[PDB]
């Protein structure tokens, strides 16, 4: 509706009998690819993404935002958990960080 | 010719694949939109007889 | 043929003129039409030869490769329930050309959500398309993964119904 991609925000301008509607918008760029999974199983129990989704690089796993490449660490802040690993299908097995775990670890 | 409607782009789908951007454009586009017309008046009685 | 008719109506002035300019105008609006409906996207997109979808079925809806025309079994139905200086010009879109477009426009629909709409085709798979959709709508997305059988199962149904609605109304 206001331009191709992502719409941000438009200018008008006055035109003889008409207007112009300069459309500033998002496009994505240099995508690459990662390998996905649903859910991250930990501790018997199914990790799914607050706002992210959940990549991988070849060998260690990362969530990130869905529109631009922003590898972080999968903690307990930024996933929930939903019952156990044996009915969403596609699972994998990762680690999920504790940042409490280092307080009582000390 | 037959006309081509567009260049061919095979997706590469996959059961566990994503794409993920790593950057961005800022794209700023152009639309035209007519708003109004010139208002033009006819005398009827001397547009027929003058 | 009358060439006294043709110096009488000569008199009239420059009528059959703008009768001309506005069927032209009328149909080249139609072509105009079809082009802003259907041709929204400049890539022809393919769904890959495995259609592993999730348990997700799209063979209602996508072009059926034994049919010569190309068509979908729904789009198929919906062909065959559709029944003096006169001249019908050609559509610029042939038939094939639009069930190309609307088969563009899934195939990008199907394996690349949005994506392909606002830029270039991001592949994602179809039951994390659908968790997305399911949380633009406010739903968590495990309520989707755990349920992904049956919603695909709905979704299949649903479909069917679709097409024997489509095939038993006239
Ligand atoms: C995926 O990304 C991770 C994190 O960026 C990579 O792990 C790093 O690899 C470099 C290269 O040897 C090491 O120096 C770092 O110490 C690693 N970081 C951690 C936290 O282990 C990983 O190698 C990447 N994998 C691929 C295939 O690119
Ligand atoms: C992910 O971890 C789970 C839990 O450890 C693995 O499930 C085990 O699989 C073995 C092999 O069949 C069984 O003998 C165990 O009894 C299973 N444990 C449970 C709790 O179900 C699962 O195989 C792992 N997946 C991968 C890909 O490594
Ligand atoms: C992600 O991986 C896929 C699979 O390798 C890439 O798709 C291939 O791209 C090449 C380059 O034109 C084509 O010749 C192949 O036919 C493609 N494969 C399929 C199955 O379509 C894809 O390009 C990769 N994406 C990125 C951003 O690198
Ligand atoms: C993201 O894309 C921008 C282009 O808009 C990249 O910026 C260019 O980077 C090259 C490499 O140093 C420079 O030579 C160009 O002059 C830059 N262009 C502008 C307009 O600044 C940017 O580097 C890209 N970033 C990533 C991570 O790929
Ligand atoms: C997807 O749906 C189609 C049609 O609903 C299924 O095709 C049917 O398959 C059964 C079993 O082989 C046949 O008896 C029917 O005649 C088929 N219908 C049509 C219209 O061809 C198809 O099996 C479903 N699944 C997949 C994976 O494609
Ligand atoms: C993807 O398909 C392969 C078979 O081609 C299967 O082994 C794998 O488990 C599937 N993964 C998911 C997440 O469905």
């Amino acid at each position: 509706f206001c331009g191709k991609g992502y719409h941000l925000m438009s200018f008008p301008q006055s035109a003889p009998h008409g207007v112009v509607f300069l459309h500033v918008t998002y496009v994505p760029a240099q995508e690459k690819n990662f390998t996905t999974a649903p859910a991250i199983c930990h501790d018997g129990k199914a990790h799914f993404p607050r706002e992210g989704v959940f990549v991988s690089n070849g060998t260690h796993w990362f969530v990130t935002q869905r529109n631009f490449y922003e590898p972080q660490i999968i903690t307990t802040d930024n996933t929930f958990v939903s019952g156990n690993c044996d009915v969403v299908i596609g699972i994998v097995n990762n680690t999920v960080y504790d940042p409490l775990q280092p307080e009582l670890d000390s | 010719y037959t006309m081509s409607l567009g260049a061919e782009n095979s997706v590469a789908y996959s059961n566990n694949s994503i794409a993920i951007p790593t950057n961005f454009t800022i794209s700023v586009t152009t639309e035209i939109l007519p708003v109004s017309m010139t208002k033009t008046s006819v005398d009827c009685t001397m547009y027929i007889c003058g | 043929d009358s060439t006294e008719c043709s110096n009488l109506l000569l008199q009239y002035g420059s009528f059959c003129t703008q009768l001309n300019r506005a069927l032209t105008g009328i149909a080249v609006e139609q072509d105009k039409n079809t082009q802003e409906v259907f041709a929204q996207v400049k890539q022809i997109y393919k769904t890959p030869p495995i259609k592993d979808f999730g348990g997700f079925n799209f063979s209602q809806i996508l072009p059926d490769p034994s049919k010569p025309s190309k068509r979908s079994p729904i789009e198929d139905l919906l062909f065959n329930k559709v029944t003096n200086g006169l001249t019908v010009l050609p559509p610029l879109l042939t038939d094939e050309m639009i069930a190309q477009y609307t088969s563009a426009l899934l195939a990008g629909t199907i394996t690349s959500g949005w994506t392909f709409g606002a830029g270039p085709a991001l592949q994602i798979p179809f039951p994390m398309q659908m968790a997305y959709r399911f949380n633009g709508i406010g739903v968590t997305q495990n309520v989707l993964y755990e349920n992904q059988k049956l919603i695909a199962n709905q979704f299949n149904s649903a479909i069917g119904k679709i097409q024997d609605s489509l095939s038993s109304t006239p």
